């Protein structure tokens, strides 16, 4: 269904945040189970920000380490560049 | 320059996986529409770091920036017929389709790999399926019919992912003849609701059956697709509809 992150600091976004996915992603953790290239949608709320940026990803990486979620790969589209961007400036601050 | 202690914690992560376990291999049913029906799957990698699974989408960005692509093709093709040689054990004649890359076209231990292993494990070529998308494929010609020759000499089939896209498409099936081509998703994802898509559907499969030239789609997720690509006589249909991706090959084709 519905997945949401809200990252409200730095850090929180720096742990979240995978930079070396192809195009970007970012962990989102969840109790529901998905597999890989499955679709997701997620609502993600960045740090210093409230709107919340819609993200049509898809999953990259599942873990059941740390945290017990699913990895979102942006779109390529400029909707999800922009949102890789975003946090790309958010964290060299 | 933190994170680029960071980098290599994951490329000696690949490295070992390259050499030992931690890659596998997961499997999705390829589907005979029109009915021949055969055992026939798409293998997808993947790489087990306790219990975490990840897809190429996290980590084939870094192994691009260390040459790293070709060996990991090797490993999924190499896998992939051990996989055919513990599948004819069991008494299945299952074929198995294998995405790999351009550079591939040049690896020598490509095709020395691919000879080695269908030999040991016992596997006739036509039970390989190599592809590799229009895009690259037309970047890199020389080099692909080099491969092409070199792999169809082991009966083995060669096809396009990727397929449909531009107009240069046909222009490249004039210098390149592969077993099959693979629609892409632009195409086939709504030609369930559209003009532009079936119309030229109809066309490539009316243009591609004579030549012998198998014509696939991807990324099926409803019955009206189905019945469109049917009636439209595409010869394979994979996906979420048809059949889901796992790492057991147990789907009852017929
Ligand atoms: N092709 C295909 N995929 C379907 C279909 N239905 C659902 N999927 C899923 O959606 C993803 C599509 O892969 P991609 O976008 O072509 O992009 C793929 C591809 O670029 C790459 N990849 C996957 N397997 C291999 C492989 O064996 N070798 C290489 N070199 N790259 C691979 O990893 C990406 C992620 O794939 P996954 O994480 O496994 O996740 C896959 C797959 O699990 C379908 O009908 N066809
Ligand atoms: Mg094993």
């Amino acid at each position: 269904g519905i997945l949401s992150l809200a990252l409200k600091d730095k850090p929180a976004l720096y742990s979240a945040y995978m930079p070396f996915v192809k195009g970007g992603g970012i962990f989102v953790p969840t109790p529901k189970r998905y597999m890989l290239g499955d679709e997701v949608f997620l609502l993600l709320t960045l740090p210093d920000s409230s709107e919340r940026l819609p993200v049509a990803g898809k999953v990259i990486w599942t873990t059941p380490n740390r945290a017990a979620g699913i990895g979102v790969q942006f779109p390529d589209g400029p909707e999800g560049e922009a949102v890789r961007n975003k946090i790309e400036t958010l964290l060299a601050g | 320059r933190a994170e680029e202690e960071r980098i290599e914690r994951w490329v000696e992560q690949l490295r070992e996986a390259l050499v030992g376990d931690g890659f596998l291999l997961h499997y999705q049913p390829v589907l005979n529409l029109q009915g021949e029906p055969l055992e026939l799957y798409q293998a997808f990698l993947r790489l087990e770091r306790n219990g975490e699974m990840m897809s190429p989408n996290a980590f084939m960005a870094i192994a691009e920036e260390h040459d790293l692509v070709t060996e990991i093709d090797r490993w999924v093709v190499a896998r992939a017929i051990r996989q055919l040689g513990e599948r004819q054990r069991a008494g299945h004649k299952t074929h198995l389709l294998v995405r790999i890359g351009p550079n591939s076209f040049s690896d020598p231990q490509m095709i020395d790999t691919i000879r080695e292993q269908l030999a040991v494990y016992g596997v006739p070529g036509e039970r390989l399926w190599l592809q590799t998308p229009e895009s690259k494929v037309f970047t890199h010609l020389r080099n692909a019919q080099q491969f092409l020759a070199a792999v169809s000499a082991m009966d083995c089939k060669v096809g396009l992912e990727q397929f449909g896209s531009g107009l240069d498409s046909f222009q490249l099936l004039a210098h390149f003849h592969p077993a099959f081509l693979k629609l892409d998703r632009g195409i086939t994802g709504d030609i369930a609701s559209a003009r532009d898509s079936q119309e030229k559907i109809r066309e490539i499969t009316s243009r591609a059956q004579p030549a012998g030239i198998l014509t696939m789609a991807e990324f099926v997720a409803d019955a009206q697709s189905m019945s469109s690509f049917f009636s439209a006589g595409v010869d394979y249909v994979q996906g979420d509809f048809v059949a889901p991706t796992g790492p057991l090959m147990n789907y009852e084709f017929g």
